[PDB]
């Protein structure tokens, strides 16, 4: 098994911590959802190749521009997250997160991930966003942003229901293995 | 970690750690507050354990088995004794607050109602000045430590054998040298997230809400000071590269 490193980046409201927790336990916690994620090394076999995939969160580092980049050395794949219930989190992808990741992780594949996809058809979410003249992010808006920023690909998931979570980390492993 | 504390924090939450007959005596809001305080203490116990792996397993093992050039072990593990002293002392205070709160006849049933004052004390005065000085130094030496490790692992056979030997056990899976360094750098930025969530469930006693609000502000002041005090050191960087920053 070869060792690879994954780092997830995105705004504070993007759901990155929850995504790492649900993947690492293969379960949305039934009793207590942790506030923070330390690290984890997942054993993943993708397309016949065994990898030890180290997982890291940047939650808590969003306001600290000299501490945050210490998370990036030797990263092999980036998950760049936004929440589908927050068009504001998608707006910050090309102007802030993308230039930073391209600077500190040159040539590292980026997978743009739309989190909380279960909220796209949630009535409370649609009512709340309508007050700010907004609506949940459409799949084509996510794909277009991923295309514009030079992402390796675009994927969606729901940490709440686990749908799409395994597929995101298996694809991240395949991207990390590419030359 | 020692077995007594590992067992006390083995459960995924405070609600699963205490006896169910004790849990049922509390309101939902108290259970929510206690679950987050339990996560702050549990993650602090694990952070002190990361520092013990760095000092005892790695640093001391390299001094006792290998023939590294002087200053190499300090370069790999900058400030580790100072970091261990800071966090072992803080963990001791958190565990003593829990122990005093235990019901007589129990080693697991407790409620911590006054965490705010302990956090204000940790994040103010000389202990905050020592945390700021130590993390500004450690985080500025983080890149240099990772590069020194990579160079030694690629070029020194006895160093490679030592690392592969002590990191082979499954309990070290998440704790290689580079992983320990980043776990330590990331610890300080977990505190605001945990404190804000404890504060969300601490409105019942106004003095507690005010104390956690003060502690959250002190923690963010410490983080801002550390972040402004960092500049990565680089082996071989010339003075001209530094003064042209
Ligand atoms: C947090 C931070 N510290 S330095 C830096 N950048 C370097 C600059 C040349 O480009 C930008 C895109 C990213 N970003």
């Amino acid at each position: 098994a070869i060792r690879k490193k994954l780092v997830i980046v995105g705004d504070g409201a993007c759901g990155k911590t929850c995504l790492l927790i649900v993947f690492s336990k293969d379960q949305f916690p039934e009793v207590y959802v942790p506030t923070v994620f330390e690290n984890y090394v997942a054993d993943i076999e993708v397309d016949g190749k065994q990898v030890e995939l180290a997982l890291w969160d940047t939650a808590g580092q969003e306001d600290y521009d000299r501490l945050r980049p210490l998370s990036y050395p030797d990263t092999d794949v980036i998950l760049m997250c936004f929440s589908i219930d927050s068009p504001d989190s998608l707006e910050n992808i090309p102007e802030k997160w993308t230039p930073e990741v391209k600077h500190f992780c040159p040539n590292v594949p980026i997978i743009l991930v739309g989190n909380k996809k279960d909220l796209r058809n949630d009535e409370h979410t649609r009512r709340e966003l309508a007050k700010m003249k907004q609506e949940p992010v459409k799949p084509e808006e996510g794909r277009d942003m991923a295309n514009r920023i030079g992402a390796f690909g675009y994927m969606e998931c729901s940490a709440k229901t686990k749908d799409g979570v395994r597929e995101v980390f298996e694809m991240a492993t395949r991207a990390a293995l590419q030359a | 970690s020692m077995e007594m504390d590992e067992k006390d924090f083995a459960a995924d939450s405070w609600s699963l750690a205490v006896d169910s007959s004790f849990l049922q005596q509390h309101k939902k809001e108290v259970m929510k507050q206690q679950d987050v305080i339990y996560e702050l203490i549990q993650t602090e116990l694990h952070h002190v354990r990361t520092l013990k792996i760095m000092t005892r397993l790695f640093r001391t093992g390299m001094l006792e088995e290998l023939h590294l050039e002087p200053g190499v072990v300090q370069g790999l593990f900058p400030c580790v004794d100072e970091l261990s002293d800071i966090h072992t002392r803080f963990l001791s205070q958190l565990l003593e607050r829990r122990r005093q709160a235990l019901c007589p006849g129990s080693t697991r049933n407790f409620v911590i109602h006054r965490l705010g004052d302990l956090l204000i004390s940790q994040f103010s005065g000389p202990s905050a000045e020592q945390m700021c000085k130590t993390y500004s130094e450690f985080c500025s030496r983080h890149s240099k430590a990772l590069k020194l490790y990579k160079e030694l692992y690629a070029r020194d056979k006895r160093f490679q054998q030592f690392i592969r030997k002590v990191t082979r056990p499954a309990v070290l899976k998440r704790h290689g040298v580079q992983e320990c360094i980043l776990l330590v750098t990331q610890r300080i930025t977990k505190y605001p997230l945990l404190i804000s969530r404890i504060l969300q469930h601490s409105h019942g006693i106004e003095e507690e809400r005010q104390d956690l609000t003060t502690a959250l502000g002190l923690v963010k002041e410490l983080l801002s000071n550390v972040d402004e005090g960092i500049y990565q050191l680089e082996k071989g960087a010339r003075l001209q590269e530094i003064y042209n920053r």
